[PDB]
C-alpha cells in the first residue's frame, strides 16, 4: 500500500523476463484538479495530485544504450502494472503495418486508447492530429446521444438525415 | 475659433525592450468630434500598419512538424512558436532569404537570423532554440510584410517548408477615452488615445502612420 | 440578468460534436495519401496562439 | 530546484489603464481602508477613534478645513506612515481643464 | 425518407442548420472565383445585355484601355434602386444564404402556411381618413 512497510509479492498474469533488460519507465495520470474550501484568506484555489493508475514498461531494442545513435524502443514487448487491482501483465500489441515482421524500427507510432487496453502499432508518418482524436470521440459520443433522444418520437422509424 | 488643434503627449513609457506605452491629449473638440476621432483612429491603429515578420521555415531533413531532433530541447513545433514572436523593423516589399547555419552545443539567439540590411532586429534577448549536440541544423526563413488585416493561404509545399502563419501586429492594445468639459455656454471636449506597440515602432510614429494611412483613404473623394 | 447573460454567452464554448461537423470524422479520406508523406500540406486545424 | 520561479512571477502587462479607473473611483481610499481596520478588534472604536482625531484636526487648524475633508486628512496622514504615498487629504486635480466643471457621466 | 420532413427529421435540421448554411455560402463564394465578379453581379443587374464572361472582358481591354473594373463600374450604373436593395444581400457581413433569396414566392408562403382564410382587407384602413 502506499508508503507502507508490509511487502507482498504481486499477481502475476503472464510470463515475465528471466535476464536483464533495458526498458523504459511510463505513466497514466489524470492531475484531478478538484476545488477545496476557503478557510483563511489567501487559501488556495485550486488542488492537484497526480493518479497514475497503469505504468507501462517498453523494452530497448535489444537493450541498447541511451546515448547510442542508435536508440530505438522495442514496442513488442510492454508489461502492464495495474494499480486498481495490483497485478503485472504482458501487453498485447498489434501491428497494422503492411511490413510485417522485417520492418525499419526507426520510427513505428504506438496508439494506446480506452483504459490501458488498446495496443497498435502504426507508421510514424499516418500520425493522428490532435484535433482529429478529439473530434472523432465528440462526434461519436454524441451522435449516440441525438439518435437516443430522437428514438422516442412517434417518426423515428420512418426518418433519416445523420 | 481660438486654441486651434493640436496634440499633447502626458505619459510615454518605454517599460522593456519589446514594450512601448503612450497616452495622448488632443484639444478643444465641438460635441460629437471626439467619438468620431477616437473610433476611426482605433479602428486605424488595431491593423492598418505594415507588420514585417517570418513567414515560413525550411527545415531540412524534417518531413512533418511533430519530429523534434535530438539535440535540440525544442520541438520543431516549438521552432516555429519561438520563430513565431521575433520582432524585425523594416520598409520592405514583399519578401526575402534567411538561413540558420550553425553548430555549437550552445544557445542561439536572434542575432543568428541573417538579414539583409533593411531589416533589423529589435531585441536581442530573444531565444530560439536549446542546442546541446554537435550537430549542424538549417532553417531557411523567409520574412515577408502585409498591412493589418490581410489574410493569407498555405502555398508552397513542394520543398517541405512549415507555415509560421503570424499576427502582422505592431500594435498591442489601443484605448480611446473622451472628456468633456462646460463653461455654462460652451461644451468644449477633449479626446485620450492610449497605444501599445511591440517594439519595431515607437508609439508616436504609430499616430503619425495610423493618420496617414487613413487620410490616404480619405483623400480620393475630393479626386 | 444582463451581465449574466453576457458572461455566460462569453463562456459558451464551442459547438462539441455533429453540430460542428457534417459528416464524421472517421471518414477515412483526405489523408493526402500515398507511399510518401511528401504531399500538399494545409492542416488548417486549429490556431496555435 | 522548485521550477515554478518565473512563471508564477511574469509581470501581467496592459496594466496602466487598470490602475486609474481604481484612482477617480475611491477604489485606492476603499483599499486603504480596510488596510488600517485589518488589525483593529472593534471597527466601532476604529471609527470613533478616527472621528475624534478629526475633530482635534478641526480645532486646531480651523481655517484650513471646508475643502480637505479632516477625515480624508487623517485616513491620508494614517496610511501615509508606512509607506503608501497617498497624496494629502486624497485630493483630486484636473490636470486637463481648461474649463470649471467636468460633465461627470 | 419519403415526400414531406418527419417530425425527428425537422428536430435533427434545427441542430445541424449553420452546417448546410456555410455549405451553401461557402459554395456561393467558391462561384465567385470561377465566374468573376463581373458575371457573379449581373443576376441583379438586369438591363445589361452584355457579354459577363472573363474571356471577351480580355478582349474589351485590349480593344480600349477599360480594364476589369471599368466595365463592371459600367454595368453597376443602370442597376434601379430596387435591384441595388435586393442585391445588398449578397453583403460581406450580411450574409444571407443563397437559398432564402432564391426561393420562389410558393414556397415563402407555406412558411406561414398559406393565406390567412379570414381576409385581410377587413382590418387595412388608409392613414390619411377622417
Amino acid at each position: 500500500p502506499p508508503d507502507t512497510d508490509v511487502y507482498a509479492i504481486p499477481k502475476v498474469l503472464a510470463p515475465m523476463p528471466d535476464k536483464y533488460i533495458r526498458c523504459a519507465k511510463t505513466d497514466y495520470g489524470w492531475y484531478n484538479v478538484t476545488e477545496p474550501p476557503i478557510d483563511a484568506p489567501r487559501d488556495p484555489m485550486y488542488k492537484s495530485e497526480r493518479e497514475v493508475s497503469k505504468v507501462f514498461l517498453t523494452k530497448h531494442y535489444r537493450n541498447r544504450r541511451l546515448n547510442d545513435p542508435e536508440f530505438v524502443l522495442d514496442f513488442e514487448e510492454i508489461y502492464v502494472i495495474d494499480s486498481r487491482t495490483k497485478s503485472v501483465t504482458r501487453a498485447r500489441v498489434l501491428v497494422t503495418v503492411p511490413e510485417g515482421r522485417n520492418r525499419d524500427r526507426k520510427g513505428d507510432l504506438l496508439v494506446i486508447r480506452d483504459n490501458g487496453n488498446s495496443f497498435k502499432i502504426t507508421h510514424a508518418s499516418k500520425r493522428d492530429d490532435p484535433t482529429t482524436v478529439i473530434e472523432r470521440e465528440e462526434w461519436t459520443r454524441t451522435r449516440q446521444d441525438m439518435e437516443r433522444h430522437l428514438r422516442k418520437l412517434r417518426d423515428f422509424s420512418i426518418s433519416n438525415w445523420i | 475659433s481660438t486654441q486651434t488643434l493640436q496634440w499633447k503627449c502626458v505619459e510615454s513609457r518605454t517599460d522593456s525592450k519589446c514594450l512601448h506605452y503612450g497616452r495622448f491629449i488632443l484639444s478643444p473638440l465641438m460635441k460629437g468630434q471626439a467619438d468620431t476621432i477616437g473610433i476611426a483612429m482605433r479602428r486605424a491603429l488595431l491593423g492598418e500598419i505594415e507588420g514585417t515578420c517570418i513567414t515560413r521555415a525550411k527545415s531540412e531533413k524534417i518531413p512533418h512538424e511533430y519530429s523534434t531532433i535530438l539535440g535540440i530541447q525544442e520541438s520543431v513545433h516549438e521552432i516555429l512558436m519561438n520563430l513565431k514572436e521575433i520582432v524585425l523593423r523594416s520598409n520592405l516589399y514583399g519578401t526575402c532569404e534567411a538561413s540558420i547555419c550553425v553548430r555549437g552545443p550552445r544557445g542561439v539567439t536572434a542575432q543568428d537570423i541573417i538579414l539583409p540590411p533593411y531589416v533589423e532586429i529589435v531585441d536581442n534577448t530573444q531565444h530560439i532554440a536549446s542546442l546541446t549536440e554537435p550537430i549542424d541544423l538549417c532553417i531557411g526563413l523567409q520574412l515577408e510584410r502585409n498591412r493589418g488585416y490581410h489574410i493569407k493561404a498555405p502555398n508552397n509545399f513542394q520543398d517541405g517548408s512549415f507555415p509560421i502563419d503570424a499576427l502582422f501586429m505592431p500594435v498591442r492594445n489601443v484605448n480611446h477615452s473622451i472628456h468633456s468639459y462646460g463653461n455654462g455656454n460652451e461644451k468644449q471636449e477633449i479626446l485620450f488615445l492610449e497605444i501599445w506597440t511591440n517594439g519595431s515602432l515607437t508609439p508616436k510614429e504609430a499616430l503619425y502612420e495610423a493618420s496617414r494611412n487613413l487620410i490616404d483613404l480619405l483623400i480620393p473623394f475630393l479626386h | 440578468q444582463d451581465m449574466l447573460i453576457g458572461l455566460y454567452i462569453l463562456t459558451s464554448g464551442n459547438r462539441r460534436g455533429i453540430c460542428a461537423n457534417r459528416y464524421n470524422p472517421w471518414n477515412h479520406k483526405t489523408y493526402q495519401n500515398e507511399r510518401i508523406d511528401d504531399t500538399n500540406y494545409k492542416s488548417m486545424k486549429e490556431p496555435f496562439f | 530546484k522548485d521550477v515554478f520561479m518565473e512563471a508564477k512571477l511574469e509581470r501581467v502587462p496592459f496594466l496602466e489603464e487598470q490602475m486609474r479607473k481604481v484612482n477617480e473611483g475611491g477604489g485606492v481610499m476603499a483599499g486603504d481602508i480596510d488596510r488600517l481596520m485589518k488589525s483593529e478588534d472593534n471597527r466601532f472604536a476604529f471609527v470613533n477613534e478616527i472621528a475624534a482625531e478629526a475633530t482635534a484636526y478641526v480645532n486646531n487648524n480651523r481655517d484650513e478645513y471646508g475643502h480637505k475633508k479632516a477625515i480624508h486628512h487623517v485616513l491620508s496622514n494614517r496610511m501615509n506612515d508606512a509607506g503608501f504615498a497617498r497624496p494629502e487629504a486624497y485630493l483630486e486635480t484636473e490636470p486637463f481643464s481648461p474649463g470649471p466643471t467636468y460633465l461627470k457621466e | 425518407y419519403g415526400e414531406q420532413p418527419t417530425l425527428t427529421e425537422t428536430s435533427l435540421y434545427r441542430a445541424r442548420r449553420h452546417l448546410f448554411k456555410e455549405e451553401r455560402l461557402k459554395a456561393e463564394q467558391e462561384r465567385l472565383e470561377k465566374i468573376g465578379p463581373m458575371a457573379f453581379y449581373s443576376e441583379w443587374v438586369k438591363a445589361w445585355k452584355g457579354d459577363t464572361s472573363r474571356e471577351a472582358i480580355q478582349k474589351h481591354f485590349e480593344e480600349t484601355g477599360e480594364d476589369e473594373n471599368t466595365q463592371l463600374i459600367e454595368m453597376l450604373s443602370h442597376q434601379t434602386d430596387r435591384e441595388y436593395r435586393i442585391m445588398m444581400g449578397t453583403d460581406i457581413r450580411i450574409r444571407r444564404d443563397p437559398l432564402a433569396m432564391r426561393m420562389r414566392e410558393d414556397q415563402i408562403k407555406e412558411i406561414w402556411g398559406g393565406d390567412p382564410v379570414y381576409p385581410t382587407i377587413n382590418y387595412i384602413q388608409d392613414p390619411d381618413i377622417v
